């Protein structure tokens, strides 16, 4: 994350780290449950074999709380390509049930019409991950958090180089230097409402990170609702 | 204007149905008897944040 802030106690307990053979984050997730993972589908060519780490906030100490999940099923996008990072999604099936705790909790899965009207709608949405803080920076050792507005459609799709399908939106700053960074991908956006937070977005793609009259873009998870339903029966 | 007022009043999902409003939750969560709250059957409901 660029700019934003540092998640706090409890805060992000549905983030998800995808760690490779050094134990390095390389990714993010969000836990749906305690068997499953949804991330980005390009975070699955980061890394040979990898696992799932939940509960850490400082990639440093051995607070506690952390725990290693291992990989038991993944479920990549069939129609996902990086010719145009469309269908950008993936579901992990766990080997190994989350136990839920303090840091660790799942976010919710929300109807698809009721999240397109009332929060997708919403002014901002929030974004977390351990990626770069800045765009030529190291990975991060601490968990950050970043509010970021929802940016309408055609402002989005006017501002970016690339073709923004149906399934991505568009969130940040067009001037301000906050926003999602490399290693956040695969991380969770999540809308609050009434204080209960639901899962809107995958952290996707960026023409660099916080730049002018750029924005982030994400996976919209309504598109893929029942996608994620049929893939969390396996 | 039912659910495009105020959520209908519901905690979480809204649904007009035959011209009223309808509420419901996300799993882990029981509708209330007014039938608008949704209640965490759980230690750890998804979507909130852990703070003990
Ligand atoms: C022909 N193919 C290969 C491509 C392609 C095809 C079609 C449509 C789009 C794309 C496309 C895919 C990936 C990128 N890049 C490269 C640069 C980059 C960087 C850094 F740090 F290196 F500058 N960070 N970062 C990044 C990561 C996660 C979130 C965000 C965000 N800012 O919210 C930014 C990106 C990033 O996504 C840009 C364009």
């Amino acid at each position: 994350i660029v700019g934003g802030q540092e998640c706090k106690d409890g805060e992000c307990p549905w983030q998800a780290l995808l760690i490779n053979e050094e134990n390095e984050g390389f990714c993010g997730g969000t836990i749906l449950s305690e068997f499953y993972i949804l991330t980005a589908a390009h975070c699955l060519y980061q890394a040979k074999r990898f696992k799932v780490r939940v509960g850490d906030r400082n990639t440093e100490q051995e607070e506690g709380g952390e725990a290693v999940h291992e990989v038991e099923v993944v479920i990549k996008h069939n129609r996902f390509t990086k010719e145009t990072y469309d269908f950008d999604i993936a579901v992990l099936r766990l080997k190994t049930p989350i136990t839920f705790r303090m840091n660790v909790a799942p976010a919710c899965l929300p109807e698809r019409d009721w999240a397109e009207s009332t929060l997708m709608t919403q002014k901002t949405g929030i974004v977390s991950g351990f990626g770069r803080t800045h765009e030529k920076g190291r990975q991060s050792t601490r968990l950050k958090m970043l509010e970021v507005p929802y940016v309408d459609r055609n402002s989005c799709k006017l501002s970016s180089s690339f073709i923004i399908t149906q399934n991505m939106f568009c969130a940040g700053y067009d001037t301000k230097q906050e926003d999602a960074c490399q290693g956040d991908s695969g991380g969770p956006h999540v809308t609050r409402f009434k204080d209960t937070y639901f899962v809107t977005g995958i952290v996707s793609w960026g023409e660099g990170c916080a730049r002018k009259g750029k924005y982030g873009i994400y996976t919209k998870v309504t598109a893929f609702l029942k996608w994620i339903d049929r893939s969390m029966k396996t | 204007k039912l659910c495009s007022l105020d959520n209908g009043d519901c905690d979480q999902f809204c649904h007009e149905e035959q011209n009223s409003v309808v509420c419901s939750c996300a799993r882990g969560y029981t509708l209330a008897d007014n039938g608008k709250a949704c209640i965490p059957t759980g230690p750890y409901p998804c979507g909130k944040q852990t703070l003990e």
